[PDB]
């Protein structure tokens, strides 16, 4: 299935509209999700792992089909130990600086 | 559970698998015939109407007649803070009461405020990933762990396995930490990946919530 995402960089991104690919009903972890977010940061804007560590702030927000959201800090190295159904993700907003 | 071993069949009859369409996503603990206890982050972002509570399981890849399956009728939280991962506990009321037998039993809880000192020997368990790579376990896994107070928080119970890469992993959230026969922890979060060998795993501290738990389950 297709999951829309946005990327904002220094507040001044938000021009581009495209999607991520997930497997229907597959349980994934936040480390899985981190790798997908870091992959599109690199392919869409060339923002590398080194760039993320050098940034002032780097977060992404997962918006869920039950109306809730979860904000993940890409610099914290903290991961809840749960699995999430990929079909429950509505969209992802990524924000660097 | 990375670096654990298979549990003997139904050794931990309070152990619960929370499942959605794609299977197990979190553990939980039976604390009364009609209540289970898990992490709040396990259901914050899911449709609770879709959660199946599987009791009496051992091997999740097999059809097991010993299983009892319930829906979640009501949930109870107590000041969960998802940003700071504080008070990461949820009680789930089932649409009925489990039948207590050899395979389904209610766990015992500690006294309110009991704090485990550094070095206490405990057992973690769950159906989470068997390694940083690889998938969820089929057979319930268990792991000897030690309570630690360095690199922890006072608002958590933290555990480490000395000199080994072992610990909880994804799908183990919500699962109990058993110390001296009592449920002292609910698996909450890891740091720097599963089984880093450096950063202790963090559990919600059950003893800090016993008065609240008791008010709900009576
Ligand atoms: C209590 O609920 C269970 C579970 O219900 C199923 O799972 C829920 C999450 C939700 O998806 C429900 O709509 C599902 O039906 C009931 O178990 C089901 O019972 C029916 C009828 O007995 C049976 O056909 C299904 O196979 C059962 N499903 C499972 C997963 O075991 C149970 O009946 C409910 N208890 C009472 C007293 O109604
Ligand atoms: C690994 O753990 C098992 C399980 O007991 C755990 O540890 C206790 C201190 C307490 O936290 C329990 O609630 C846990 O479930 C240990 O098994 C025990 O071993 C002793 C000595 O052999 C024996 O007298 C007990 O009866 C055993 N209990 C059970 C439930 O089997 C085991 O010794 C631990 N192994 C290591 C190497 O530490």
């Amino acid at each position: 299935v297709q999951v829309p995402y946005t990327i904002t960089v220094n507040g001044t991104s938000q021009n581009i509209l495209s999607n991520l690919t997930f497997n229907k009903n597959q349980n994934i972890s936040y480390k899985d999700l981190e790798g997908k977010v870091k992959s599109v940061l690199e392919s869409n804007r060339g923002i590398t792992d080194v760039d993320l560590r050098l940034s002032k702030q780097a977060k992404y927000t997962v918006n869920f089909k039950n109306g809730t959201k979860k904000v993940i800090d890409l610099k914290s190295g903290i991961y809840t130990a749960n699995l999430i159904n990929s079909s429950d993700i509505k969209s992802i907003n990524i924000n660097v600086d | 559970i990375v670096g654990g071993r298979r549990a003997r069949p139904h050794a931990w009859p309070f152990m619960v698998s929370l499942q959605l369409r794609g299977g197990h996503f979190c553990g939980a603990t039976l604390i009364a015939p009609n209540f289970v206890m898990s992490a709040a982050h396990c259901v914050a972002n899911v449709n609770v109407r879709a959660v199946r509570v599987v009791l009496g399981a051992h091997n999740l890849s097999r059809r097991e007649p010993t299983r009892q399956v319930f829906a979640v009728q009501r949930i109870f939280e107590n000041g969960y803070d998802p940003v700071n991962l504080l008070n990461d506990i949820v009680i789930l009321q089932l649409n009925g009461s489990a039948t207590i037998n050899a395979n389904v039993q209610v766990a015992q809880l500690p006294a309110q405020g009991r704090r485990l000192g550094n070095g206490v020997q405990c057992l973690a368990m769950g159906w989470g990933l068997l390694g940083r790579n690889r998938g969820i376990a089929s057979v319930l896994q268990e792991l000897n762990v030690t309570v630690v107070t360095s690199l922890c928080r006072r608002s958590n119970v933290c555990t480490l396995v000395r000199g080994r890469q072992a610990g909880v992993c994804f799908g183990d959230s919500g699962s109990p930490l058993v110390c001296n026969g009592l449920i002292h922890g609910i698996a909450s979060f890891v740091r720097g990946g599963c089984a880093s060998g450096l950063y202790p795993d963090a559990f919600a501290p059950v003893a800090q919530f016993v008065n609240w738990i008791d008010s709900i389950i009576q």
